[PDB]
């Protein structure tokens, strides 16, 4: 089915600008709306945003709604996440996830399945 | 936002048995909303949809899965407790407001 | 000015709303309440204008009615 | 089972006797056909693309004027002369203005002066146009018995998307349990491109008149130019001033965004961001049931026991969805479903999800039946086990009779002829009122083309009134008739 | 819009050149010649009303510009 | 009247019954604006989102 | 001279922080704590609801958007008393002099 591969683990020094990749195939990429997952090692799941690759819009959490930025390619089939200033609490394991949007492309609801396929986690301890 | 979803920390149950797990949340996403997903995270990997709808579940997922929701309140059914359940069950819904509110995680372990 | 040439009786009408349909439904009425009111000595001319020129009361009304959606929009 | 959720649901029952029924697949509108012994599918028109639009007219919607430059002629010497006015990008008047001993003039009068500065567009509105060729639609089919889910099948979905370009007439989709639907759509005639112009101001696109685009007054290049710079029109841009009649001056007139989108008012917009797509406007297609099998026949009834794992929810259409779960053997069977009176004599409702069956053993299928107006109730199962779910429809019968009519009233408003294809099958009736209908609306928008709703509901008005007053009863019930129509239009038009 | 009020008939007219005053002089009538040629149905339909609606010829006529005035401008 | 590098005389009244956003005039901040509905459009087709 | 500004209008407005909020059929309007903030436009609606939609019942679900409105450009109406206004005239005694 479909998979989605994020990227290495990188170890970066606080207030460092972060951006991991998540590509994702078998699937139209601008079909779906790739999610992004935080999740501190030893902690909860914590949902940052979405950006929608059929139009570009985004949605990021009131907690990441400063220094979290994510951005899409169409072609390079690659959805981007960056953190502007890093911190010892942003020590954590970043989840990409895919929610399909509306025949229109927009994406005011979301499918029940909003979470059917993950990527395998980029580490990154600040 | 915030963690509306409160989940006992720590379930154990003997192996073979039935083991419910149950997700609290405010009435904007879990008591209004039929979005309740439940997602098993096993060690090292990534979380698994188990139950997109409050009861419906993925092909891949057994049977043995069934979940509910109740007033505010998602429950996550186990029906005879395996080995292989000995991983973290993480509820989630969709919020009024838009957002996604994942639940703290209820770690299983069987004896 | 463009703006005084809409596109509302073009006759494209689907199902699908329009541009500014719910606003500009009753845009143009309620800028002719609002200049009937500013401007009543207007008002009062065009109902005596009316009755003179309309022998019966239907021809009295829609002349009078008339006068008064012309003199705002005629601006 | 996508119609569920939408309000703007018709359901379209019976075939002819080729097995063919017409349908309009309207841009949020959901269309369920119902057939006996077919399985009830679900279309919905969910994208209108135009490729390759070809740009028509540009417009100048914001301009700036710069080198401005004055001559002047002593009184009765004639015109001045300009440089600049022989370059066509330079906005020029004449006027005239007083001379005299003081200005350095040996006469007293008017003389000629000429202002001119250069004008340039700083923002414009490209108005492009497409040919029906180049206009693919996308209709998606969905089989309405099953579960209505996306995530069932990891290659695709349950339900089928085929584009219906004017290329191919005839368009068949393979339903993967239904065999296949045959769609015989008609794109050329759906909406009147090539007399529509794709208007694209800044990040909003409209779909506009093209001779109301073409009757804007502003400013405006030709479309196929290159330089951009040799408007036409430039006058309505720009002000000239001699307010003394001393000295004169010349003004851009601001930017004209705004003006423009009030201008824009009554016209449906459309997306251009990628692709031209078009989410209004209708379709005319033709079904083709004759090849559509029902999924789960040569099933064997189900004889254990139904748990209802969904609560019966009332649709909005007067149907009611509930979710079922099956436990008991002979997995692949099909459910025993049926609507009774209080005294269980009688089958009172119909079912919209035609021969429901269990596929899966742990599969909570979901059924949409129409139960009769009043109690009822709902029985799942053999008697060993069967659910008796009590129900109450609130409405009325007379009531959906209403209902029905002020919908096709309203069809015939929305639509224009087509509203008589919507649910025909053929026939001599359907054929008739919709030749007597193109008459009457190719009257009636020569009547009324270009004329705002309240004019519409004045003219209404008076023409019954004049009914109201004739004196001859068939001029008088002709004219009546004609004024109701025209104020129901009235009221139910800017849609 | 605000471009629908013009300003144009509130008094405080002096003998110096006013905003737009020989463009605007003659466009609201420009604009009615243009819809008129654009939608000749309309006025065929209004100069039957006219004449129809009111005894006297110079009703007829009064009837028949008023409605071809708000026609267009109705927006 | 003045707007953005031009200004004219106009009727208080007129410009008092204009259909714009306003603030009161004594507002530094500009956090206020009245009549915001008439420089906005909300749109929402089918009935599906806005 | 001293004019004082009675009404600043705005010209040229723009929308920046866009947020929604959904309520399932019968329950009433939704809230935003947006909708009671000033700098704020708001607009309630209904919008279909269904199973597919996440909400249990079938019927029109309120909903309500909300944007940030800010102004780029505005129009200052000023006023000025009219103790305040100073004419300037000229005399000049049609003598025949040259400069
Ligand atoms: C217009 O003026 C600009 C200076 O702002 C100058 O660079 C340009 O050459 C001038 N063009 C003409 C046609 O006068
Ligand atoms: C609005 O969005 C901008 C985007 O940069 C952000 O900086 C600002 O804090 C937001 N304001 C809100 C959400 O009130």
């Amino acid at each position: 089915e479909v998979q989605l591969v994020e990227s290495g683990a990188e170890v970066k020094k606080p207030g460092a600008s972060v951006k991991v990749s998540c590509k994702a195939s078998g699937y139209t990429f601008t079909s779906y709306a790739m999610h992004w997952v935080r999740q501190a090692p030893g902690q909860r799941l914590e949902w940052m945003g979405w950006i929608n690759a059929g139009n570009g819009n985004t949605k990021y959490s009131q907690k990441f709604q400063d220094r979290v930025t994510i951005t899409r390619d169409t072609s390079a089939s690659t959805a981007y996440m960056e953190l502007s200033s890093l911190r010892s609490e942003d020590t954590a394991i970043y989840y990409c996830a895919r929610d399909k949007v509306d025949d229109y492309g927009d994406y005011w609801f979301p499918t029940l399945w909003y979470f059917d396929y993950w990527g395998q986690g980029t580490l990154v301890t600040v | 936002s915030q963690s509306a979803l409160t989940q006992p920390a720590s379930v154990s149950g003997s192996p073979g048995q039935s083991i419910t797990i149950s997700c609290t949340g405010t009435s904007s996403d879990v008591g209004g909303f039929n979005y309740v997903s439940w997602f098993q995270q096993h060690p090292g990997k990534a979380p698994k949809l188990m139950l997109y709808d409050v009861t419906s579940r993925p092909s891949g997922v057994s049977s043995r899965f069934s979940g509910s929701k109740s007033g505010n309140t998602a429950s996550l059914t186990i029906s005879g407790l395996q080995a292989e359940d000995e991983a973290d069950y993480y509820c989630s819904s969709h919020t009024s407001r838009g957002t996604w509110v994942f639940g703290g995680g209820t770690k299983l372990t069987v004896l | 000015s463009v703006a005084l040439v809409p596109h509302v009786g073009m006759g494209l009408e689907t199902r699908t709303e329009t541009w500014m349909s719910s606003e500009g439904a009753w845009k143009h009425a309620q800028r002719i309440e609002t200049w009937v009111l500013r401007h009543p000595g207007f008002t009062i001319m065009a109902a005596i204008l009316a009755y003179t020129i309309g022998t019966t009361y239907f021809q009295r009304v829609l002349i009078f009615i008339l006068l008064t959606a012309v003199a705002p929009s005629m601006t | 089972m996508r119609c569920i959720g939408i309000s703007n649901r018709d359901f379209v029952e019976g075939v002819s006797g080729g097995s063919w029924v017409d349908i309009v697949l309207e841009h949020g509108s959901c269309v369920t056909t119902m057939a006996k012994n077919k399985p009830t599918l679900d279309f919905e028109l969910i994208k209108t693309e135009a490729k390759h639009p070809a740009t028509l007219r540009k417009y100048c919607i914001e301009a700036k004027l710069t080198n401005t430059t004055t001559a002047s002629r002593c009184p009765t010497q004639g015109e001045p002369s300009l440089n600049e006015e022989q370059d066509k990008r330079f906005v020029c008047k004449h006027s005239m203005v007083d001379r005299g001993w003081g200005n350095g003039c040996g006469l007293f009068g008017k003389g000629g002066i000429v202002t001119c500065a250069m004008f340039t567009c700083k923002k414009n509105m490209e108005g492009k146009i497409v040919q029906p060729e180049n206009l693919e639609y996308t209709i998606v089919i969905t089989p309405h018995s099953g579960e209505e889910n996306a995530v069932g099948q990891d290659t695709g979905k349950h339900g089928k998307e085929i584009k219906v370009t004017p290329q191919s007439s005839i368009t068949e989709a393979e339903l993967t349990g239904y065999g296949t639907v045959t769609m015989e759509c008609s794109p050329r005639t759906g909406l009147d491109f090539n007399e529509m112009v794709l208007l694209q101001m800044e990040n909003k696109a409209w779909l506009v008149h093209r001779q109301w685009f073409l009757d804007l007054p502003l400013p405006w290049l030709p479309g196929a130019d290159t330089q951009g710079s040799n408007w036409i029109q430039k006058e309505t841009l720009v002000t000239f001033k001699n307010p003394h009649a001393k000295k004169q001056d010349v003004v851009v007139l601001g930017s004209q965004e705004g003006a423009m989108h009030t201008a824009l008012t009554g016209a449906t917009e459309i997306q251009m961001s990628s692709g031209n797509l078009l989410f209004t406007g209708h379709l005319k297609c033709r079904l083709r049931m004759d090849k559509l099998q029902l999924k789960g026949m040569s099933y064997s009834m189900c004889t254990g026991k139904f748990k209802v794992v969904k609560e019966i929810a009332e649709t909005q259409h007067g149907t009611i969805v509930i979710r079922v779960q099956y436990e008991g053997d002979g997995s692949p069977c099909k459910i025993p479903f049926e609507i009774m009176d209080l005294e269980k004599r009688h089958v009172l409702g119909r079912l919209i999800t035609v021969n429901p069956i269990v596929t899966e053993k742990d599969s909570p299928v979901n059924i949409e039946a129409e139960p009769p107006f009043g109690d009822s109730y709902i029985i799942i199962g053999v008697e060993p086990g069967q659910l008796k779910l009590s129900w109450f429809k609130k409405g009325s019968s007379i009531g959906q009779m209403f209902e029905t009519t002020m919908r096709g009233a309203k069809r015939m408003a929305i639509l224009g002829d087509t509203a008589w294809d919507f649910g025909s099958l053929g026939g001599v009736f359907t054929s008739i009122g919709k030749a007597l209908h193109q008459v009457f609306g190719a009257i009636y928008g020569a009547a009324f083309s270009g004329v705002s709703w309240t004019m519409k509901i004045l003219i209404g008005v008076v023409i019954t009134w004049i009914g109201m007053n004739s004196r001859s009863t068939s001029l008088s019930v002709s004219l009546v008739l004609v004024g109701v129509v025209t104020l129901y239009l009235g009221v139910m038009v800017q849609a």
